[PDB]
DNA sequence: ATCGAGAATCCCGGTGCCGAGGCCGCTCAATTGGTCGTAGACAGCTCTAGCACCGCTTAAACGCACGTACGCGCTGTCCCCCGCGTTTTAACCGCCAAGGGGATTACTCCCTAGTCTCCAGGCACGTGTCAGATATATACATCCGAT
DNA sequence: ATCGGATGTATATATCTGACACGTGCCTGGAGACTAGGGAGTAATCCCCTTGGCGGTTAAAACGCGGGGGACAGCGCGTACGTGCGTTTAAGCGGTGCTAGAGCTGTCTACGACCAATTGAGCGGCCTCGGCACCGGGATTCTCGAT
């Protein structure tokens, strides 16, 4: 009798989860791809020390997970439930991040 | 492999010891070693360059207790200022008293 | 009547729920 | 002729144990005032010695209370971020491997009965 | 400084302050401005700075309670409002009888109910005959009220904790403040569903604007004291509410409190009128009654001594209303019958079910004679001839179909009007079969059986076979509250009510009415030997079925449109059988149900027993009643008692077939159909009616001729509580004149 | 070299990766655009934090960006970072 | 609304 | 003859014509003078103040206010709201970080 | 007297009308005083740190400027 | 004036006394206060010329601090560079939120 | 007796201005702003170049820490052209 | 309305293993002890600029009526995104190779603090206009009914 | 959907008046010409630590497929606040007085750099085992689909 939980369920218990633990999500190889790709337009053919694309990847994280969590706030505050682009745009603008 | 290396420095050994100081039979980690080493650095710097503009302002050349019990009281929010002055005088006149 | 029913009560065919918005409500 | 006269150094004279001539020494080496006094790092020492004391021993207190024995960064997370004045001291801080302290808004929770 | 009231109008001609909290205060002198609660109270600007002004002594006690203020309260904090709630003091009437002059407290003295209900002058020379300061006279003149700048909020209502969801001061009460019958649930709640009987805390009813229509424009002095009486009502319901018992419960400030004491009695009496208070069982004699004097020159008769004549008899006779009740059967009580002589048991060859207990007169009713009902229990299994109990799923798959038809049926309806009324009988069947068209499912011989048993459910409710009922109004009523929460056995019997409500009344039995002339100057009402009574108003509350069989003659005659009303409604009727055993034979297979259902073999037999009930919720002694109805009704008309048991026992073996089942050692089968002055069960909405039938019998004729009874309440027909909700109705009507 | 081509050049924070960084930060429902707006966000971030970063490596005249560059780029951003010095 | 009223205190 | 009346906007998009076109000062400079001086009385008591610093502390008190207006106004908007309300204000607060 | 309450209800809603916020609730402002109020009282606060250090009893306005320059809200036209 | 000994009109010896005595570093070099006085001539000179033009928009000679506040906050860069920085005198842009338009037929 | 002093960068200001618009005067609340404005840059960029010496274990402050600092405060095209200027002054200085 | 699969989550138990903690040499930065110009507490004046006070006009603030439009709750209707099996597929991991570039230590040397005097650049200080606010009268631009 | 009061707003013209651009004087900080120790460019090397490749497994990513609930447009109904007019009312002004304290300048003095010998103290190398993972098994709890 295949029978699943519900919206919001996974949801909610998966947001205990990743609230709950603390490693680096995002992974290492396209992370690091990623980090030599924009390194390469201001300089050609850079070096970088393993632990510097760590503090690249913490930081990345920190501050896109902050986004989340402001940009959850606005989409509360319009009696919704639901991250739509433009309460991204909203708290980029609301904290000063829209130039 | 034998050679000499490069002296070094670090705070690692004193909150080491405040460990010791708090809770005695407790360990921590070696990355929340180098968090508090670089949280040390942090305030560090943030005082001493409000020491640094706050004896700027008064046409001053000299760093005393008054400047940092001044900059402490700026940086240090209420309660966690108090308590800092508390200590901070208590070791100024406990110094002074040998 | 519906309402005579205590056994094996019938519950279809009823009209919308009606619920009482005051301002008086803390 | 003698340089002896029983060494007191310096931390203990102030009973503290944090280095007053390292700290003394970073302070004449960072270009802040041409002069340095007396005892400000005697005074500094003391306010670092506190906030030291202050984030161990939440860390301490939640060390305990999530059944560990060993500080980690993680509960230097949720050890600063829990009392009001150390994260507004460290709110434009991030501590590496920290995570975020357990908050949920209201409308997520379950509407249940 | 001066000596004149910033308010227009106001008549003081010599301001003094009441507060006296500033060290400056002004007492009788000049000051800058005297700040007006009432035309007798007032305080100068010293005190009034004393609290508003940050750098006086007072500005703490003025911003705490401006805090409390707002986490409790939707008013705003004015320092008018903290005097009158906070400074004000209190008044307390002295309760020696020959003096009764009110008192003012000194300011540090809290008034309480206790201090009140035994006040009298100097209690801390001949105290009670220093003068009435001369501002309480004042109070009881019309515009004094108008001259109020605040309403009152009274203190510690006893209204106040099953108020908590509102702001206090929304319903009178004030903002700084702070194991009954669980039935007792007089004041609606935010955001609730409808339910029977509840009234809106915050909001007068169309009844109370109309008696006091000094309060639409501000409700609050009411809504304090109606609240007040009603949860003091529900607290002690075993005792006349009275004024004296009230007032030691106004507790307010000021002189208003004085005014607020006024208005309790008139407020109480109209309570007690239309039947809010003061009612049920509560009984009343003389030197008690519950409304003054002014209501006693009056006479009444009242025919038939069922619920709704009793109801309305139990009320008048309390309210000091002369009246007499006339009894057609050789007993009171009506379609109220009760079995005592079965063993440990009370059995109603009537009713005996409670169908909603919440606000249910009933409850209360029980709750003033100290009697327990029970709480019926949900499951219901639907046995077959001869043993199966029904699958669940089955069972499940046909109560959904079951009520799908009648979701179509209400949903047909909407824009049919009465001429285009079809039996509801026989739209279900067509929707169905139209249905086993459209969508090639079949049901078993089984699933169709079930459906039966539904449908012979909804013919035991409206007393009558699904083919003269109303598709378009068999509901009706539910367009109305409806009493909620649980349906219970009355155990007892509606019996120990119905002896209560009558005792001591003017009763006379085996006196049927034949007629009644209302042409002269009072009402003429002759007996069927001939027998005169006399009364300035009379009250019918006989059944439907004698009205429709025209066996009271009417001078003048009832109206073309009354007559119209009556036959638009059915007569309905089902019987019961009772049935004692010498052991329970039942518990293995029921296993403690208080009920359990019969599924019909087929249609034509459906209401024969089609439910049967454990008459013992203590699980002890053997007796099962049971239902005929519907078609069934009509086989049986022919049959004798002993005809009846034995196709019961049939059915009985049938159910249980793969067991024994003892012999019955005691029994009867009721003949409601054919006993003369009753002829029927509970009304119903015949195909082509509308509810608006039961408004149009319950309309009285020239406030001289009044009806009451179950077939003549809109809201509750067809049970005890509804007749019983008729009479106390009708009571209010004639009690006004 | 079995595939393993391009594909995605600037799009390895796959969806259920920045699905799992917003469930990081309580999110409960995600719409459809949001992907790749995120992706733009973190590349204007990453941008301007590796421009400034590679200025300090290049300050040095070194060809190697270390850790300290970043937490002192990230610093002067006022984003403060420990854990690496 | 009809509904919700008080059944003795709507007799008008 | 009696109507001429306005809508309830015009006046208001009208006043932010003015309001924005103009720079000047506009609390009343002693109400606002006698209150940084109450709000000045419970950290240290027996003041005395430069009226140019009166003037600064009034400058803040525009910038600070009108800008959090400003990011008050993007978050009502963002509730299809042309009305600011207070958890709005509380909102902005929460974004900028003032809790 | 009620130096506070001195914000006057226009006042706010001339604030509003410079941000262009074109109508005002109800209890805006009771909270436009409370948010105001928070603001300058740790301005003040942090000016009358900077002028108790120089031992003054007079509060200038380049204190002030210090004071808002280190809360991250440079102001110029006092100087520094 | 060692400016006409670089062809410049800022003071090089008024800020290498500005550098050499706020403590930056022990010791500074012989190019720097050159460099930094070029630097803020340039920003100085375009925030002047934008000052200029939106100074004549308003057809006066004399700029007033509202013309070096839309002077500022009309381009990207000198906005960015000026960001967190409260002009005193200065206003706001004419910024009107597009829902607030009144619109009809 | 008279009164003490106090520099400004106003005659300079006032030079710019006579560069760029010569016929075009300036009122005093914006030339006392501008002074303000020259101040916090002249701390911005000299900071940057503490901090920035403050790394690489040196004690100087010669004209390349101010040519990567004003490339890290400055965005982007005023920093091309500001760097570009200040090479100009450079080379145009030693030159001579 | 209230009760069972059952699946995720929490509670002990041996294992291991390795990173946390500790111990032994050991360079060097703290330390101690004198000097020394000087920054700065400290006294006293001064005068000036902040605070206090009083009367007059009045722009601005306050307060009453009023109406409509803005907020907001209910209703329906669609679809986009959540959830879960199935494939694949590329990330992770171990190890092996090569050297380019970071760190080190030394070498040499130009260069930027440091001194003393010399003078004009800017900066304090009168000064008198031409740019702008302020009426002041005057013809457009758009709003708002009423048609 | 057009037309007209009307009405707030843009357009010359004087007019005083004063804030700014400017001329006089001065004095001190910019500068100019030396020296000197040291910070740093510059070479070369050590090696190590970043990059690269390659194979083996596979957790994670991709993708297809239900399906339902969450966004959102309509819509009715209340209320609260914008608009405008009479009342007040204290803010601005504008002068007048008084002296407390910023600021100046001088007095005298206790205190931080300069060296410079002396040493244990924190730090790196190098062990060593106990606490956290970590399977591994097992009873609890919560959810979700039933009554
Ligand atoms: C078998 C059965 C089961 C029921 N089940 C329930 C139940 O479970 N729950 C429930 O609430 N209700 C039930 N009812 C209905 C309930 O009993 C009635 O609704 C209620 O009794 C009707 O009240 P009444 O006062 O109006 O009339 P009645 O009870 O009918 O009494 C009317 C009185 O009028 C008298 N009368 C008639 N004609 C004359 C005359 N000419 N002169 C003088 N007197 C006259 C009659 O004798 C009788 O005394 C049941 C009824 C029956 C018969
Ligand atoms: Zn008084
Ligand atoms: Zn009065
Ligand atoms: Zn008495």
């Amino acid at each position: 009798k295949p029978h699943r939980y519900r919206p919001g369920t996974v949801a909610l218990r998966e947001i205990r989860r990743y609230q709950k633990s603390t490693e680096l999500l995002i992974r290492k190889l396209p992370f690091q791809r990623l980090v030599r790709e924009i390194a390469q337009d201001f300089k050609t053919d850079l070096r970088f020390q393993s632990s510097a694309v760590m503090a690249l990847q913490e930081a990345s994280e920190a501050y896109l997970v902050a986004l989340f969590e402001d940009t959850n706030l606005c989409a509360i505050h319009a009696k919704r439930v639901t991250i739509m682009p433009k309460d991204i745009q909203l708290a980029r603008r609301i904290r000063g991040e829209r130039a | 492999k034998k050679r000499r290396k490069t002296r070094k420095e670090s705070y690692a050994i004193y909150v080491y010891k405040v460990l010791k100081q708090v809770h005695p039979d407790t360990g921590i980690s070696s990355k929340a070693m180098s968090i508090m080493n670089s949280f040390v650095n942090d305030v560090f710097e943030r005082i001493a360059g409000e020491a640094s503009r706050l004896a700027h302002y008064n046409k001053r050349s000299t760093i005393t207790s008054r400047e940092i019990q001044t900059a402490v009281r700026l940086l240090l929010p209420g309660e966690l200022a108090k308590h800092a002055v508390s200590e901070g005088t208590k070791a100024v006149t406990k110094y002074t008293s040998a | 009547a519906r309402t005579m029913q205590t056994a094996r009560k019938s519950t279809g065919g009823k009209a919308p729920r009606k619920q009482l918005a005051t301002k008086a409500a803390r | 002729g003698k340089t002896r006269a029983k060494a007191k150094t310096r931390s203990s004279r102030a009973g503290l144990q944090f280095p007053v001539g390292r700290v003394h020494r970073l302070l004449r080496k960072g270009n802040y005032a041409e002069r340095v006094g007396a005892g400000a790092p005697v005074y500094l020492a003391a306010v670092l010695e506190y906030l030291t004391a202050e984030i161990l021993e939440l860390a301490g207190n939640a060390a305990r209370d999530n059944k560990k024995t060993r500080i980690i960064p993680r509960h230097l997370q949720l050890a600063v971020r829990n009392d009001e004045e150390l994260n507004k001291l460290l709110g434009r801080v991030t501590i590496a491997q920290g995570g975020v302290l357990p908050n949920i808004q209201s409308v997520l929770l379950p509407k249940k009965t | 400084g001066s000596r004149k009231c910033e308010k227009a109008g106001c008549t003081a001609t010599c301001p003094v302050c009441f507060a006296s909290a500033s060290e400056r205060c002004a007492k009788n002198g000049y000051t800058s401005r005297w700040y007006h609660l009432s035309c007798g109270e007032h305080f100068c600007n010293e005190c009034f700075d004393h609290y508003y002004r940050s750098h006086k002594d007072g500005y703490d006690k003025y911003t705490t309670w401006k805090k409390i203020w707002t986490s409790n309260g939707k008013t705003e904090p004015s320092p008018k409002a903290f005097m009158a709630d906070q400074q004000l003091p209190y008044w307390v009437q002295c309760t020696k009888p020959e003096c009764r002059k009110w008192r003012q407290l000194t300011k540090e003295i809290q008034l309480t109910p206790q201090i009140a209900k035994t006040y009298r002058c100097g209690m801390k020379s001949d105290h009670c005959s220093l003068p009435e300061d001369l501002r309480v006279l004042e109070v009881s003149n019309h515009w004094w009220y108008s001259m109020l700048i605040l309403p009152p909020l009274l203190k510690d209502s006893v209204a106040a904790p099953l108020l908590s969801a509102y702001y206090p001061d929304c319903v009178g009460m004030s903002p700084s403040c702070t194991g009954m019958n669980r039935y007792f649930q007089p004041f609606y709640q935010p955001n609730e569903c409808g339910k029977a009987l509840c009234v809106r805390p915050d909001v007068m009813e169309l009844d109370e604007l109309y008696e006091f229509p000094e309060y639409s424009r501000d409700p609050t002095m009411y809504l304090a004291l109606r609240n007040l009486i009603l949860a003091l009502w529900y607290t002690n319901c075993k005792e006349a509410l009275t004024p004296q018992k009230c007032i030691p419960h106004i507790i307010v400030r000021g002189l208003v409190r004085i005014r607020c004491v006024q208005e309790v009695e008139r407020i109480l009496y109209f309570m007690t009128r239309k039947g809010l208070i003061n009612t049920g069982v509560l009984s009343v004699g003389a030197d008690q009654y519950l409304l003054p004097k002014d209501y006693h020159n009056k006479s009444v008769i009242i025919i038939g001594a069922g619920p709704a004549g009793l109801a309305a008899a139990r009320q008048l006779h309390n309210f000091g209303i002369k009246v007499t009740v006339l009894e057609a059967k050789d007993r009171i009580g009506g379609r109220v019958w009760d079995d005592k002589s079965f063993k440990g048991v009370t059995v109603g060859r009537g009713a005996q079910i409670v169908n909603g207990c919440i606000n249910n007169p009933v409850a209360l009713m029980c709750e003033q004679l100290g009697i327990s009902m029970h709480k019926f229990g949900e499951r219901c299994d639907l046995i077959q001839e001869g043993g199966r109990i029904t699958d669940p799923t089955i069972d499940k798959r046909m109560d959904f179909h079951f009520n799908a038809l009648l979701d179509v049926v209400s949903e047909w309806r909407k824009d049919k009007t009465q001429l285009q009324d079809v039996p509801l009988g026989e739209k279900i069947e067509e929707i169905y079969k139209a249905f086993i068209k459209e969508s090639g499912i079949q049901f078993s011989e089984l699933e169709g059986q079930v459906l039966q048993f539904h449908l012979s459910n909804l013919e035991y409710a409206c007393g009558s076979n699904l083919h003269q009922v109303s598709a378009r109004s068999w509901d009706h009523n539910e367009f109305f509250a409806q009493f909620a929460g649980d349906h219970t056995l009355l155990t007892p019997g509606y019996s120990v009510i119905i002896e209560k409500l009558a005792e001591g009344l003017d009763i006379q039995l085996k006196s049927p009415v034949q007629c009644i002339d209302y042409s002269g100057d009072e009402v003429q009402v002759t007996t069927t030997d001939g027998t005169g009574y006399s009364a300035q108003k009379v009250l019918v509350t006989v059944p439907l079925a004698l009205l429709q069989k025209g066996a009271i003659q009417f001078n003048p005659p009832l109206s073309e449109k009354k007559m119209k009303a009556i036959n638009s409604l059915g007569a309905g009727i089902i019987e019961k059988i009772a049935l004692q055993f010498p052991y329970r034979f039942w518990d293995s297979k029921v296993q403690g149900a208080d009920f359990f259902g019969h599924v019909p073999p087929s249609a034509s037999k459906r209401g024969l027993f089609a439910v049967f009930y454990d008459m013992d919720p203590q699980k002890k002694h053997s007796v099962l009643m049971s239902v005929i109805a519907g078609e069934a009704v009509a086989s049986v008309r022919t049959l004798d008692d002993k005809q009846v048991l034995q196709q019961c026992m049939a059915t009985l073996r049938e159910l249980f077939k793969e067991q024994e089942v003892p012999d019955p050692t005691k029994y009867f089968v009721t003949r409601w159909s054919t006993d003369p002055w009753i002829q029927m069960a509970y009304s119903f909405v015949k195909t082509g009616g509308s509810g608006e039938a039961y408004d149009i019998i319950a309309e009285d004729i020239q406030g001289t001729v009044f009806f009451a009874g179950e077939a003549t309440n809109r809201h509750f027909p067809q049970t005890v509580t509804g007749a019983y909700l008729s009479g106390v109705r009708e009571a209010s009507k004639i009690a006004a004149f | 070299r079995h595939r393993k081509v391009l594909r995605d050049n600037i799009q390895g924070i796959t969806k259920p990766a920045i699905r799992r960084l917003a469930r990081r930060g309580g999110v409960k429902r995600i719409s459809g655009l949001i992907y790749e707006e995120t992706r733009g966000v973190l590349k204007v971030f990453l941008e301007n934090v590796i421009r400034d970063a590679v200025t300090y490596t290049e300050h040095a005249k070194r060809k190697t960006v270390t850790a300290m560059d970043v937490v002192y780029a990230l610093k002067r951003q006022g984003r403060t970072l420990y854990g690496f010095g | 609304d009809p509904h919700f009223h008080h059944f003795l205190l709507s007799q008008t």
